[PDB]
């Protein structure tokens, strides 16, 4: 049970209490990622606009 | 002094940051105008409320903070309410169609044509500040703006910001305020590709605060309204180190290393108290034993589990009001002898202990009431991993049948990114296992 | 209307429990999978404690304490014991116990090679038992080691009772094993009908190498032993017979000489957990039913040998439990449209 | 400003839409003139959604009326709220349908569709953010049932990412006016399908029964049946014309409901339905038990023969939120045999303060249930029954229609049909 670290100023205070001791993707690859997706939201809408002409 | 930056996404996200701000100004003395009577030095200054308040010539105090939401209802609500005059129009961003609860709606379709403008607005920001700390984002699992676009933001966020860390404020969904019924796949789709991005991350599971509410408060059927001042008496209890003269959690990076020995484990499990409803004819006021073996009752916990079955990695105590560290060493004893609180092997068994003097502020009107003391704890347990797997539950129930899958896969999504992101959760629920259970 | 589902096919108790429930016209069961439940007859192992309490307007309720297994555990009841101060290392009516982990794997070897060394020394009974959660007794300690690097779990050894008291006629041993339901408030009901499983053989204490005189279970008496059922149906004894016994041959009564040191051991180790396991602010609540198994050596003193987190009923008490079961634990929490069979263990909560 | 188009079309659709909007209009204050009245601002706050503004603060319905005979469209012209309506918004031709598919879909339909699509055009060219299209029709008809699943074909091929949503009543021997609409209903179900996100099927043997057994009308007209369908669309629409966060978008409200994108066919329902004790005070748990009751249901497919994949329920009126909520978890938790355990939490509800008119309170019911099935069971033989004889072809034939069109249409309807039923189990 032991305080270490007491910091004391005028808005308050803090201290530490031990018990015990112890025992990315690039821009590159993002802008792909959305235009890959992009792409897959086209071909849909075109099988869709082939399906109507049909 | 460095400068901390608020992104809010989403409804859950905007109107929680609404009453964060709220708070904020009540607390520093910033009047909706955005006066502030107290600054002495008008125009700037680096004081520690700086860091979350920019200051134009005029003396006004202006957040640093950018609200972004698929649909402009929410912000809408910002932009004529009380606090219209705190934000200039450039931090207000807003478009026409939301994301529909849906992940890959606003993290492919919405996202990438947003994405970019967002960017510009945070980059704004950013060239006030000379030196930013980085940033706090607020949003909800369950939305898909909450959900898809943040998981975006955060990834760009690294990329135009790499060594600025980034804390997550995280609405974990709830059934009895939710009507979307695919929110279990949005919080996990957005975990799967923010979790690298989230240096800490405090979940609120609306169910807590929401019993809370019923329990405490004494409201019958609790509104957004109450579980975000709520909320937002949490928030303030955790930014307020960055906010006020202190010695502890002084900045973001110190959140990381005070909470989260492991990255991935970077979920920290929140508990206060005393939560006392204002309606009360006139309340005994709890000590500073009481409020700390409150810490210790799994209802008054963010997110409901039993951390007497999990492990402690970290602990930090945050007293406001009238507490003198006796007070608080004697009451650490006296639970020590009395609560199940073990700790892992390779972290010492302690406490990190702050103290601001000052007492939790309440909004006029609110529900919460007056309290001379209060404290937030912040624990990292294992325990908090049973709430992984009652949304892991959920999503295998729906998944096994696919149910509601081509929602997603019709905006561009692969089905390979559902169990992408499933086994990054069963990858997350093992090393909780590994190192909480023996 | 109340519901609930099964989740454990293999216990013969809740299978009954389960019968009267639906008896009654009240409760409905639901699929093994269904989460709109009241009260959950949860699996064994692995129960998923962290999905209960979570569902809207349903206040749920299980079978099974979460952490019950510190005392269910060969090793965990000795740790348990060792390290809790309420129970102490100088606890009295626990045998004197040890956790050696097998080579191929903190351990006791040395601790309890110094005990044994100790007992060797001074003429004392130096008779061990190794066991765990495939049964060894052995008088010398390269026997009772070596035994436990052939298998690869965790074992324990403790004090073997050399003399056990022994039933007449038949100079037999046996043990008691008693009944305990703790309810969601915590309260400890003690049935009142326990069971001795007696030994069909008389003991002998120049041969631990025929374990049959030696360990008192059921299975084993029914399968190695050539005298089953001759003293009593089954080699299983009730209260009755057994108290009378105790005024024909020791003028005394099996209240004041047994059950009063069971009723203490009872309390003694769930009070000690109950900080631990107590659901009393929890988002769902638990009860258990728990299997005390005790010894009785000739004087009079009652040793705990182990407990049981899913025990078994006696054939002819699978009634009058099960029902019990249902008054105080379920019922008590989801209420229906004597002379209590059970003994409240009055503590401070 | 979350625009929705709405269109009517054919004599059901007509006269249906013609009171739906008359009973909105009242609930947002919009007199027959158009000029507002009301007393509350949440009238006005999402009034948008179904209305233009226009000059002198007049609000005219954003609705399309179609009709390949002028007959319906002349009394709903010279009905009471006939002057509400835009006079360019109505679009009709002369020839008829004769309740022939093949004839609004293809010969008599196909001269007509274009110029209904430039009203179309024109009105979502206004609208700041459209939403989508919602459509009333039958299925038993010509003009509803064939031109307007080609109207809905057209504008998918316009509009591919908007939200398509019909009120689709729904034919039945009981309440019928030739022997076709069978084969309209199948032909329609065909496009309904694929072309729809979501679709109200409103079946008019259980609006009859309702009149008949419940509010105890002797004799039934199509006027009773619409005043149902009239409360009824009120009821699911609420979401979207006041402030509210449950399903407050088309899309949104998609997303919730249909799991699978085929299986989109909902039960609505409503409460209370009282025959004239007709001021008695309805309380909660009436609301809720009534409510989720098949006699309040107008599918006609008994619920408790299937199984709901989800539930969308709007309360109405002022009312103990706190009791909502119970006797909702009630009903789940007392039933939950009948709920599919692999959607968590599928019963979702909305409260809105205002009530409808002449109500406390009421609860609209929406259901995505597999009982559904039964009502494409039925439509299937009486099909069959006449397709196996070829009886009554020459109608569509004489039109350019190959037999082969009837038989894929059959067989699309009977796989939807084991959908519910592998859902189901
Ligand atoms: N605590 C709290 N939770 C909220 C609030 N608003 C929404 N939520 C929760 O957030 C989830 C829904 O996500 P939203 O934030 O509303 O959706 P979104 O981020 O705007 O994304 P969209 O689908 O585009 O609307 C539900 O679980 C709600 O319970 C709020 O103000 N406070
Ligand atoms: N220290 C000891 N001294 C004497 N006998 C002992 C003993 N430990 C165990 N026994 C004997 O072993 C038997 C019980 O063994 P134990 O209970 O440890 O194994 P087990 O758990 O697989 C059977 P159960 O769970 O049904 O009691 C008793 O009948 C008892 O006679
Ligand atoms: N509920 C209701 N159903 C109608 C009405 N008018 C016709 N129907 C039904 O619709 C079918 C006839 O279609 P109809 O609309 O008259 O043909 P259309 O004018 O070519 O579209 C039959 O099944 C009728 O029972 C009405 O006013 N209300
Ligand atoms: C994203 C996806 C293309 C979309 O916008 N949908 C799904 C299809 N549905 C029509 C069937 C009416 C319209 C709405
Ligand atoms: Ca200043
Ligand atoms: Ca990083
Ligand atoms: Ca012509
Ligand atoms: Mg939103
Ligand atoms: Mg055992
Ligand atoms: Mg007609």
């Amino acid at each position: 049970m032991e305080v270490i670290e007491l910091n004391k100023c005028t808005s308050g205070q803090s201290f530490e209490v031990i018990l015990k001791p112890p025992s990315d993707p690039s821009l590159e690859e993002i802008q792909k990622k959305l235009e890959a997706a992009e792409e897959r939201r086209k071909y849909q809408e075109a099988e869709l606009l082939k399906h109507l002409a049909e | 002094m460095r400068e901390c930056i608020s992104i809010h996404v989403g409804q859950a996200g905007v109107q929680i940051g609404n009453a964060c701000w709220e708070l904020y100004c009540l607390e520093h003395g910033i009047q909706p105008d955005g006066q502030m009577p107290s600054d002495k030095t008008i125009g700037g200054g680096d004081d520690s409320f700086n860091t979350f308040f920019s200051e134009t010539g005029a003396g006004k105090h202006v957040p640093r903070a950018v609200f972004v939401d698929l649909e402009p209802t929410v912000i809408d609500e910002v932009r004529t309410g009380t606090y219209r005059q705190l934000f200039h129009p450039e931090q207000l961003i807003t478009g026409k169609e939301d994301a529909a609860n849906n992940y890959a709606r606003g993290h492919y379709t919405i996202g990438k044509e947003i994405i970019d403008l967002v960017l510009d607005r945070i980059r704004k920001l950013a060239d006030q500040c000379t030196g930013l700390q980085g940033f706090l984002v607020f949003h909800s699992f369950g939305g898909g703006t909450g959900s898809g676009f943040t998981s975006l933001l955060m990834e760009r966020l690294s990329v135009d910001y790499g060594k600025k860390s980034k804390l997550e404020f995280s609405i974990y969904p709830a059934p009895q305020v939710s009507t979307a019924v695919v929110e279990p796949y949005n919080s996990i789709l957005t975990t799967h590709t923010t979790l690298e991005h989230s240096d800490c991350a405090f979940m609120v599971d609306n169910e807590a605060i929401y019993d809370i509410c019923r329990r405490n408060l004494d409201i019958e059927r609790p509104t957004y309204t109450n579980l975000n001042r709520l909320i937002s008496q949490i928030v303030s209890s955790i930014t307020a180190s960055l906010r006020f003269d202190g010695a502890l959690n002084v900045d973001l990076t110190e959140f990381q290393t005070n909470l989260v020995p492991y990255p991935r484990i970077h979920f920290p499990l929140a508990t206060y108290a005393p939560v006392i409803s204002a309606e009360k004819a006139y309340h005994e006021q709890l000590s500073v034993a009481e409020i700390t073996n409150a810490c210790f009752e799994p209802a008054n916990q963010m997110v409901k589990c039993d951390p007497r079955h999990g492990k402690y990695m970290a602990c930090c105590l945050l007293y406001r009001g009238d507490v003198v560290p006796k007070d608080v060493n004697a009451a650490i004893a006296t639970i020590k002898t009395k609560r199940s609180i073990q700790f892992v092997d390779w972290c010492p068994t302690g406490f990190k202990v702050g103290i601001n003097y000052q007492p939790p502020t309440v909004v006029p009107g609110g529900d919460l009431a007056k309290v001379q003391r209060a404290v937030c704890m912040l624990s990292n347990t294992t325990a908090i991993a049973e709430a992984w797997a009652r949304l892991d539950h959920k999503f295998d129930l729906m998944y096994a049948k696919r149910a509601f899958v081509h929602w997603y896969v019709g905006e561009g999504m692969e089905e390979g990114e559902f169990s992408e992101a499933r086994e990054d959760m069963a990858a997350l629920e093992k090393d909780y296992e590994e190192v909480g259970v023996d | 209307m109340y519901t609930f589902v099964v989740r454990d096919e293999n216990s013969s108790v809740y299978a009954e429990v389960s019968r009267l429930l639906l008896a009654t016209g009240q409760w409905k069961r639901l699929r093994k999978d269904n989460p709109r439940f009241n009260l959950m007859l949860g699996e064994r192992n692995r129960l998923p404690f962290g999905r209960l309490g979570h569902e809207p307007g349903l206040v749920q309720l299980v079978n099974y304490y979460r952490g019950a297994d510190k005392l269910c555990r060969k090793a965990s009841l000795v740790k348990l014991i060792k390290t809790s101060p309420e129970l102490s290392e100088s606890c009295t009516w626990f045998p004197e116990s040890y956790v050696i982990y097998p080579t191929n794997l903190t351990d006791e070897r040395e601790v309890f090679l110094a005990a044994y060394n100790r007992r060797r020394e001074g003429r004392e009974g130096n008779v061990w038992i190794a066991k765990s959660s495939g049964i060894l007794i052995s008088s010398e300690a390269s026997e009772l080691l070596d035994f436990i690097d052939e298998q690869g779990q965790v074992h324990v050894i403790q004090k073997y009772l050399e003399k056990p008291l022994l039933l007449e006629p038949g100079h037999r041993k046996f043990d008691i094993r008693s009944w305990v339901l703790v309810d969601h408030l915590y309260n400890i009901y003690l049935y009142r009908e326990g069971v001795l499983r007696t030994s069909s053989e008389p003991y002998n204490s120049a041969n631990f190498q025929d374990k049959t005189c030696h360990l008192t279970n059921h299975c084993i008496q029914k399968e190695y032993s050539k005298n089953y059922g001759r003293y009593e149906e089954g080699n299983e004894m009730f209260f009755e017979e057994f108290n009378q016994y105790l005024m024909d041959a020791l003028n005394t009564t099996l209240e004041n000489s047994i059950l009063l040191q069971i009723k203490h051991i009872i309390r003694s180790c769930l009070m000690c957990i109950e900080p631990a396991i107590s659901t009393k602010h929890l988002h769902y609540q638990s009860f258990q039913l728990f299997g005390f198994d005790f010894m009785v050596d000739e004087e009079l003193k009652v040793w705990l040998i182990e407990v049981n987190g899913a025990p078994a009923c006696a054939q002819k008490l699978y009634a009058e439990l099960c029902q019990g079961i249902v008054d105080v634990a379920i019922s008590s929490v989801f209420p229906l449209a004597p002379t209590s069979i059970f003994i409240k263990l009055h503590h401070h909560h | 400003m979350r625009e929705i188009v709405h269109i009517q079309a054919g004599q059901c659709g007509n006269q249906i839409g013609a009171k739906f909007w008359e009973v909105i209009s009242d609930e947002h204050g919009i007199d027959p003139t158009g000029s507002y009245h009301g007393d509350s601002d949440l009238q006005l706050e999402r009034i948008n959604v179904y209305y233009n503004e226009a000059t002198g603060n007049k609000y005219v319905p954003r609705a399309i009326l179609v009709d390949l005979e002028p007959g319906t469209m002349d009394s709903v012209r010279s009905g009471p709220f006939g002057q509400i309506f835009r006079p360019d918004n109505f679009v009709f031709g002369q020839s008829g349908a004769g309740n022939n598919w093949a004839k609004g879909h293809y010969t008599e339909g196909a001269e007509l569709v274009d110029s209904v699509l430039d009203v179309v055009r024109k009105e979502s060219e206004s609208c700041d953010c459209l939403q989508g299209f919602q459509l009333t029709h039958s299925l038993g008809g010509g003009t509803g049932s064939g031109m307007g699943t080609l109207l809905i074909s057209k504008i998918r091929e316009e509009y591919p990412d908007r939200i398509m949503n019909t009120f689709s009543v729904m034919p039945s021997p009981k309440v019928s006016d030739t022997v076709v609409e069978p084969y309209n209903a199948t032909l329609s179900v065909h496009q309904l399908v694929e072309n729809t996100d979501e679709t109200y099927c409103i079946d008019n043997e259980a609006l009859y029964d309702i009149c008949f057994r419940t509010l105890k009308l002797t004799t039934p007209t199509y006027g009773d049946l619409n005043h149902l369908v009239s409360a009824t669309m009120s009821g699911v629409t609420t979401c979207l014309r006041f402030p509210g966060q449950l399903n407050a978008d088309l899309r949104k409200l998609a997303v919730n409901m249909v799991p699978f994108p085929r299986l989109h066919f909902f039960m609505p329902g409503f409460a209370p339905l009282t025959s004239r004790q007709q001021y008695r005070a309805l309380t909660v748990p009436e609301l809720t038990q009534q409510m989720f009751d098949s006699k309040n249901m107008m599918a006609a497919c008994d619920p408790r023969h299937g199984r709901y994949l989800t539930v969308a329920a709007i309360f109405r009126g002022r009312m103990s939120m706190k009791e909502v909520d119970e006797q909702m978890l009630n009903v789940q938790n007392k039933n939950s045999s009948y709920f599919v355990e692999w959607i968590p939490n599928n019963v979702k509800t909305a409260v809105c303060d205002i009530p409808p008119r002449g109500l406390k309170m009421s609860a609209t019911f929406i259901g995505n249930s597999t009982a559904i099935q039964e009502l494409f069971k039925r439509i299937s033989e009486q099909f069959t029954a006449m397709f196996r004889r070829k009886a009554f072809l020459h109608w569509y034939t004489g039109e350019g229609m190959d037999e082969m069109e009837f038989t894929e249409a059959e067989s699309n309807m009977n796989d939807l049909v084991s959908e519910y039923q592998q859902y189901q189990d």
